[PDB]
């Protein structure tokens, strides 16, 4: 693909951002740019059109512009809401048809450092019963959405079995995130303990459980 | 002021083919295409085609050129997507929009300059492995998921396909504090997902906890007693 | 007014020789140009020979070219299609036609004058 | 010593639709004839008023180069005199034209498996176009006794159409790239010669 | 509303003249594609003329030269123009706008256009033998009359059940013919006469004709 | 030259198909038309597949390859009519197909009494020639006729009528053969063929 945005940016409340795209003959050689906007869990919502249009409902603190085979996106006055993804598209000819870019994730610095809340469950009678065994480590409260889950078994690391969603969006404008560690019943009653490890910001926090 | 609504979501088999409709209310092809676009699972924004009814013109995406078909039945005033021999990538949400058209006189073209109007999306899953209901185990409180007077206990919704299983407790009757976590898909191709909710240390010898587990696609129903 | 006359079909060996003639009448002066088609059994018309005649200069597809000649004589008004080393994919109605133009065309629709058909078969 | 930029229409990546066709002004260069008719079987040529084997004896004011795509059935209308959809409402040429027009099949560049609906063509005017005029509106075309206000309905309709270049039509239906080159001698000093 | 009305039909001499007209109600005749499509009295439809919104105009090859299509743009009507009229081209004739694309929506209800010869002539009446190879049938052959209709009756009128009277074809003579036919028992044909009793009113032909097996 | 079948028969409420056949059906579009009895063709279906307003969602049509097709779902005695597509693609002519009766059953099938009769010996001593085929009591209404000498086809001096509806609400219909008494003469025997439906009947008469 021939479009190109910066995966991240940052920029102060209340101040200036821009973000830039790239392209070539093909795109915006002959043909208009435009600009979305999604937040996370939602759809996206049209923020420019040519080159630098505004439709209904998006105000002038937005603004487009477009010089050869580059275009950028400027945002004055930033605010909370503007927190969100951003893709530039441009009607390229040699593949006839739109071409979306690779999208800009855009992090508003005014937040806190929301520690995650961990609980660590351990299998159930029931389960093991039935000659399974599943750890589950359920993580929630945690801003920004960006966690690393980790296992051990006793005194050592272990990887097999290890199944982790990606961070989700809560109601209150938190991230949650769920693990899974499958076992054999054996090696549930083998081990002196199992505990969850999740890293958030650099620090870690630990929960463990134990058979019974 | 018009509203685009796509068909409900859809799983399918890889090989099998899928068929998206959306609803154009009203005479939304006057002046106005319609272009289709997904976005896989925390990837970005993919167009696949489109159409223009005024001129009678549609087009394709070089990726998905040999395997879509986009129709338009201007009687109905609705459009149409459909891709056949399916894969596990083309997991994904399709979407629905209406473009805002320029006209470049230089070279004698119409494309698309922006979609504002939005459909609601359609989730689209492509997995191998077929249908199955959970197995739901209860996740019992204890002193270690105890803090400060307050408990949290759970249910664990295991091993289900497809999409999508919904949890509610006691009947609808607790909804604070309860937290149902989004599912995740193993390796297996089965999806795991799990339900929690803190309740007060002292409700747990006077309240009884059921979460009700509902997996439509195979037709079960699971009602979890979780007790200490 | 304007009239293609056409002439000097038959059978003939795969190999042989085949010289075909178009003689046009009603034209004031030598702005025209001449054109050859044959429809093969079930194909459309296709060009194989032009000629534009003030500047006499000839043109011949690809599947042709070193076996067909095409000529013109001055006082009898008439084009001659030579055709040698003929080939059963030969085989063929040929059609000569004229235009007001200094040129050729593939588009038989591109040319008003039309001679009536002569058959040429090669086994 | 400036060659006349016949490569630059001819070796185009891209035409222009034909109801906005795109003109190139030649004019103060070293023309030639060579490859206009010498080439080799490529497509149709024809000429008009003039004889190709002497434009390299001949100097012209300027040389217009007219480029565009249409589809097979039409190629026809190309010419001075000439009636349909292409000559009365895209591109007409004079009675008294003094030029070659060239025109080749372009089905492999053109027209794509999915349709190449990029190229377009106007349906309806209310009146024929003069020689060398190009309407690119885009109004909407009022067939009806009630004004349209710009409201696509019941005899109010878009003026454009899309072709539909697919390579499995036949050849009345494939793309066609059309060169249309004017020869224009007024009362001016003759730059465009080729010797 | 919309309306195409119609009008100019009739009777015409070959070889003679007749205008055609196509008053047009909400659609305006000199900007759209107005056209001409007539259908033979049993056939199919073929199309015969237009007219460009522009002026330029366009006729099929059987008109070619003999028909000729206008429009006055102040009474908002389409003409078509007919010199040099045959009885090929006897027909419905209607006016339609094309909208190329999307094909021709509104219609004209259609005027007829009769061409052929005129009078008042009789029909030649031939009997149509029994067969020699447990029932015969046997018939009048009536040709060539013009116009409608001939009346038929047998054994003047004594002879009812079993008589079939088909309807007449119109030849491209522009005569008609037709015959009526009755199927009787094998074992009477020796025994019976059979007169058929053709009267042709206009002409007023009438004609008794025996109907004997062919020796 | 766009050809279509003579004639298609459904029983009321299922569903007919109309095929449009012609070389190069890829870019062109095509219309269709419905004419009841007596009345102006009334456009049904344009570009392939567009219904316009106010005409039933039982017609459809469609379009690929070198043949279109006209749908209709559920049908019933409304439907009776003849049925004409067009082709769009000239800009300066239009070309319609041969036409197709749809007759909705009304009744069951009927295969048709055909009689021919030779020229009348008065016929000939007039210097006149006609062969006289009659066809009657068939249902549906739809039927062709092809004549032969002795068993080579024959085009020329042929008129036929149209299929009418009789008392008992079958069909009736006749065929003419003008032919000079050399003519009749000269061969040995003329045939006068009828298909009904895929049924064929066939008479023959000799000069003798
Ligand atoms: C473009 O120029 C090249 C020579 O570089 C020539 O071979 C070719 O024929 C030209 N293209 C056309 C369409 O004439």
């Amino acid at each position: 693909s021939v479009v190109t945005q910066p995966p991240s940016a940052s920029g102060t409340p209340g101040q200036r951002v821009t973000i830039s795209c790239s392209g070539s003959s093909s795109d915006i050689g002959s043909n208009t740019v435009n600009w979305y906007q999604q937040l996370p869990g939602t759809a996206p919502k049209l923020l420019i059109y040519t080159n630098n249009q505004r439709p209904s409902g998006v105000p002038d603190r937005f603004s487009g512009s477009k010089s050869g085979t580059s275009a950028s996106l400027a945002i004055t006055g930033l605010q909370s809401e503007d927190e969100a993804d951003y893709f530039c598209a441009a009607w390229d000819e040699s593949l006839n048809g739109r071409v979306f870019g690779g999208g800009t994730k855009l992090t508003v610095l005014g937040q806190p450092k929301a520690n995650p809340t961990v609980t660590l469950f351990p299998p159930s009678s029931e389960e093991l019963q039935a000659n399974k065994a599943t750890l589950v480590c359920l993580i929630s409260d945690f801003y920004p959405g960006a966690v690393t889950v980790a296992w051990k078994a006793d005194s050592s690391p272990v990887k097999a079995g290890v199944e982790t969603t990606t961070p989700s969006k809560q109601s209150n404008n938190k991230y949650a995130a769920s693990s899974y560690l499958s076992l054999t019943p054996e090696q549930w009653k083998s081990h002196r303990s199992y505990s969850c490890q999740v890293t958030h910001e650099g620090s870690t926090v630990e929960k463990t459980v134990a058979p019974t | 002021e018009v509203q685009l609504v796509q068909s409900g979501a859809e799983v399918k088999k890889p090989g099998s083919s899928v068929k998206v409709s959306c609803k154009a209310s009203g005479g939304t092809f006057s002046s106005y295409g319609i272009s289709w676009v997904r976005q896989a699972p925390g990837l970005g924004l993919e167009w696949m085609g489109g159409v223009i009814p005024i001129l009678s013109a549609k087009h394709y995406a070089q990726r998905f050129q040999g395997r879509v078909t986009i129709t338009a039945d201007k009687s109905t005033g609705t459009a149409y997507m459909e891709l056949s021999s399916l894969r596990s990538e083309d997991t994904a949400v399709y979407y629905c929009a209406r473009d805002i058209l320029h006209h470049d006189d230089l070279w004698g073209r119409f494309y698309y300059d922006g979609m504002d109007v939005w459909g609601q999306g359609t989730t689209v899953t492509v997995s191998s492995a077929s249908t199955k209901g959970p197995s739901v185990f209860p996740l019992a409180p204890s002193s270690k998921s105890t803090s400060g007077g307050t408990a949290a206990l759970g249910c664990l919704v295991k091993d289900y396909f497809p999409e999508p299983v919904t949890v509610s407790w006691n009947s609808g009757a607790l909804t604070s504090g309860v937290h149902t976590f989004p599912a995740v898909l193993q390796s297996s191709g089965l999806y795991s997902l799990s339900s929690v909710v803190t309740v007060p240390s002292s409700s747990l010898g006077t309240q009884t906890y059921i979460c009700n587990v509902n997996h439509k696609p195979s037709n079960t129903k699971v009602d979890k007693r979780v007790e200490p | 007014q304007v009239q293609l006359v056409e002439s000097g079909g038959g059978l003939v060996q795969p190999g042989g020789s085949l010289r075909l003639s178009c003689a046009a009448s009603g034209f004031t002066n030598d702005f025209y140009s001449i054109a050859w088609f044959r429809q093969a059994p079930g194909k459309e018309r296709e060009g194989v020979s032009w000629l534009s005649v003030s500047d006499n200069t000839p043109t011949y597809v690809d599947s042709v070219k070193d076996r067909f000649t095409i000529s013109r004589h001055n006082a009898n008004n008439t084009v001659y299609l030579q055709m040698n080393m003929l080939k059963p994919e030969d085989t063929a109605i040929y059609y000569c036609a004229a235009g007001r133009f200094a040129g050729r065309d593939t588009w038989p629709s591109s040319y008003d004058y039309w001679g009536q058909g002569t058959q040429v078969t090669v086994s | 010593t400036n060659l006349c930029p016949f490569d630059e229409v001819f070796n185009a990546t891209r035409f222009a639709s034909v109801y906005a066709w795109n003109r190139k002004r030649i004019s103060n260069c070293v023309a030639d004839y060579s490859v206009l008719y010498n080439l080799a079987p490529f497509f149709t040529f024809k000429c008009y008023g003039v004889s190709p084997t002497k434009l390299n004896d001949l100097c012209f004011t300027n040389v217009y180069a007219d480029s565009f795509v249409i589809r097979g059935d039409e190629v026809r209308q190309i010419a001075p005199g000439q009636t349909g959809n292409i000559a009365d409402y895209n591109y007409k040429l004079p009675d008294d034209f003094t030029g070659c027009v060239i025109a080749w099949n372009s089905n492999k560049l053109d027209s794509k498996v999915s349709g190449n609906y990029n190229y377009l063509y106007r349906l309806f005017r209310k009146s024929n176009l003069k020689p060398f005029e190009r309407d690119i509106s885009t109004e909407i075309y009022q067939a009806g006794n009630k004004p349209c206000n710009g409201v696509a309905g019941f005899n109010c309709y878009f003026p454009l159409r899309s072709y539909s270049f697919r390579p499995t039509y036949g050849v009345g239906h494939q793309p066609y790239r059309v060169v249309v080159l004017s020869f224009e001698l007024l009362h001016a000093p003759a730059t465009v010669c080729g010797k």
